[PDB]
């Protein structure tokens, strides 16, 4: 659901699009994401373990 | 999460791609204000080659009336 259960209802959304939505949130355009998709959850994977 | 038109993509400018059974539209994150998609509320960067999950779709020209 993101950050909208914080506020209202909760309300269900695809999480590469999240993930889209939060790039855009620091000055960094979407297409960005779905360009690089597999490299970055390959480091998030290695990052987390 | 995009449109391939033309070998290109189509990312929203600012907003989210809604469909309802048939039609596809770009509406606002909090709100419902669908809106028919043209060249304006969206920007072309890309190949439609390696987006995950885009779709065909038409994008209209308000060029090409006048
Ligand atoms: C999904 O949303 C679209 C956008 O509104 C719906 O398409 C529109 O549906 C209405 C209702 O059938 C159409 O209005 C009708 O127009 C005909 C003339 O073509 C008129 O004789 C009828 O009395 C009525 O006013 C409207 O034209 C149509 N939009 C377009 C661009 O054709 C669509 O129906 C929605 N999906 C579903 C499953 O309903
Ligand atoms: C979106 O358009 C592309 C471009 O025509 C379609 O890809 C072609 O589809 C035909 C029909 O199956 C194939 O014969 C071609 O080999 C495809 N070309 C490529 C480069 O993939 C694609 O099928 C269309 N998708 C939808 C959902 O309509």
């Amino acid at each position: 659901s993101g950050w909208t259960f914080g506020a209202g209802p909760a309300l269900q959304i695809p999480f590469p699009m999240q993930m889209a939505y939060r790039f855009n949130g620091i000055g960094v355009t979407q297409n960005v994401l779905y360009e690089n998709q597999k490299l970055i959850a390959n480091q998030f994977n290695s990052a987390i373990g | 999460p995009a449109i391939c038109h033309d070998g290109k993509a189509h990312f929203p400018r600012e907003g989210v791609f809604v469909s309802n059974g048939t039609h596809w539209f770009v509406t606002q994150r909090n709100f419902y204000e669908p809106q028919i998609i043209t060249t304006d509320n969206t920007f072309v960067s890309g190949n439609c080659d390696v987006v995950i999950g885009i779709v065909n779709n038409t994008v209209y020209d308000p060029l090409q009336p006048e």
